[PDB]
């Protein structure tokens, strides 16, 4: 993994790491979990956490943690983190962000929305002024 | 009043998605 991929993936790291230590614990995950509309057991979050708790201190590290990303990576349906993130925006898959599937992702993600809000939203997205935001815009706005 | 946090709070939120996914996909 090249050094920018690296420094994406201590991004997504940082997201868990509540207390900024370094590790993630059964704690950090289930937060996130739970923020996520998920609650999983204190034994699931075990079992999460173990799967790729490489030295099995109980917490991952960041080079666990790249270990399981790098995994991700290296496999051939496997897209960058930015690319994934598009499509699950995208998803009649036609290369434009409409309105109905931005609603549909704050609906997914929880996230409360009003049309105007939506509306405006892709009109500060959308540079070319066709209404729906493309990948490039995405990656601008992002 | 930019838009613009709305769509950052939006991709942290699925990357962390992802990543529990990545979790839980692993092997
Ligand atoms: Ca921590
Ligand atoms: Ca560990
Ligand atoms: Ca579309
Ligand atoms: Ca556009």
């Amino acid at each position: 993994l090249t050094e920018e991929q690296i420094a994406e993936f201590k991004e997504a790291f940082s997201l868990f790491d509540k207390d900024g230590d370094g590790t993630i614990t059964t704690k950090e995950l289930g937060t996130v979990m739970r923020s996520l509309g998920q609650n999983p057991t204190e034994a699931e979050l075990q079992d999460m956490i173990n799967e790729v708790d490489a030295d099995g201190n109980g917490t991952i590290d960041f080079p666990e943690f790249l270990t399981m990303m790098a995994r991700k990576m290296k496999d051939t349906d496997s897209e960058e983190e930015i690319r994934e993130a598009f499509r699950v925006f995208d998803k009649d898959g036609n290369g434009y962000i409409s309105a109905a599937e931005l609603r549909h992702v704050m609906t997914n993600l929880g996230e409360k929305l009003t049309d105007e809000e939506v509306d405006e939203m892709i009109r500060e997205a959308d540079i070319d002024g066709d209404g729906q935001v493309n990948y490039e815009e995405f990656v601008q706005m992002m | 009043k930019s838009k613009k946090a709305v769509w950052h709070k939006l991709l942290s939120k699925q990357r962390r998605r992802a990543v529990v996914a990545c979790f839980r996909m692993t092997p």
